[PDB]
């Protein structure tokens, strides 16, 4: 019972930390991911516009 | 130094800074931190190591805030931008273009990349783009042949 | 509440924080979750009108937590656990 509650707020707490890494570790590969993507669509849209004009 | 480098910037590249600053700037205060710095730099094609990172900005920290401001963020990427080797981002841009990786810009990847970029354009006009420097009569655009269109300038 | 701080205080200091996200990176790079990531913001990119950083973030997280292997949340989850064992008191 005073193990039983030790128990339930591991359980809880554990899945809370874990819920905070994982999200901590999406926010840093999407943001890599956006700058991947911006980096693209600048040269696409640089040489497109380049190619147009020519 | 502010003057002798957005002079020789483009207009292009001034926004490109710009809007890689902006993507990462959460607060839109003007400031990014060190895992902020590293991505926008990466979102204008620039890998740094840790140590060159934190050395940069402690260069500009004029406040001991550990953060880089926008204004010292274009100066440093301004230099940068300018050191580019031009054949390199053609090639990657070429790379881009060939999404389907044929080795050869068809129709369907500059139709493509144009509904991309919210380009409005007739059929007929995206050929013209094609026909007009296509120089194996192939109906179709290779590396050399879109080398040759970008290093024209 | 606050003992709570007094944990995730204690998780950075003693370098477990450290540890358990590098095993999460190490695991989620294994199993090929980071170009999943990535597959999954360029796709939404084009569906969406938006280039909102965060917006773009809030339709991309749904999916990709689905796409994490029950083996690495399972060893994740266990790290965790054993971590916090050793710590809250008795």
């Amino acid at each position: 019972s005073e193990a039983n509650y030790r128990k339930d707020f591991i359980d809880t707490m554990t899945r809370e930390l874990y819920d905070a890494f994982l999200h901590e570790r999406l926010y840093l590969i999407y943001m890599d991911s956006r700058a991947e993507l911006k980096r693209n669509s600048t040269l696409k849209k640089k040489f497109f516009e380049k190619w147009q004009a020519s | 130094q502010s003057g002798p480098l957005n002079s020789e910037l483009l207009e292009e590249q001034k926004q490109e800074i710009y809007e890689a600053f902006s993507l990462f700037d959460m607060n839109n205060d003007g400031f990014l931190d060190y895992h902020e710095l590293k991505v926008a730099m990466k979102a204008l094609g620039f890998e740094l190591p840790k140590r060159e990172i934190l050395d940069l900005i402690d260069e500009y920290d004029s406040e001991g805030r550990h953060l880089m401001k926008y204004d010292d963020f274009y100066i440093v990427m301004g230099e940068k931008i300018l050191k580019r080797d031009p054949l390199d981002e053609i090639k990657r841009a070429f790379q881009l273009f060939d999404d389907d990786h044929t080795g050869k810009i068809s129709i369907k990847n500059l139709r493509r990349v144009a509904k991309e970029l919210g380009e409005t354009l007739t059929d007929e006009e995206l050929r013209a783009m094609i026909e007009e420097f296509d120089l194996d009569g192939d109906g179709e655009i290779n590396e050399n042949e879109f080398i040759a269109i970008c290093t024209d300038s | 509440a606050q003992l709570k701080s007094q944990i995730q205080q204690y998780l950075v200091e003693s370098g477990n924080y450290e540890l358990i996200s590098n095993e999460l990176k190490a695991r989620l790079l294994q199993e090929g979750w980071v170009d999943k990531v990535k597959d999954l913001t360029k796709s939404e990119m084009n569906i969406n009108e938006s280039t909102n950083f965060t917006q773009i973030l809030s339709t991309v997280e749904p999916k990709a937590l689905e796409m994490v292997s029950d083996s690495t949340r399972e060893t994740v989850l266990k790290q965790i656990r054993e971590f916090l064992e050793e710590i809250v008191d008795t």
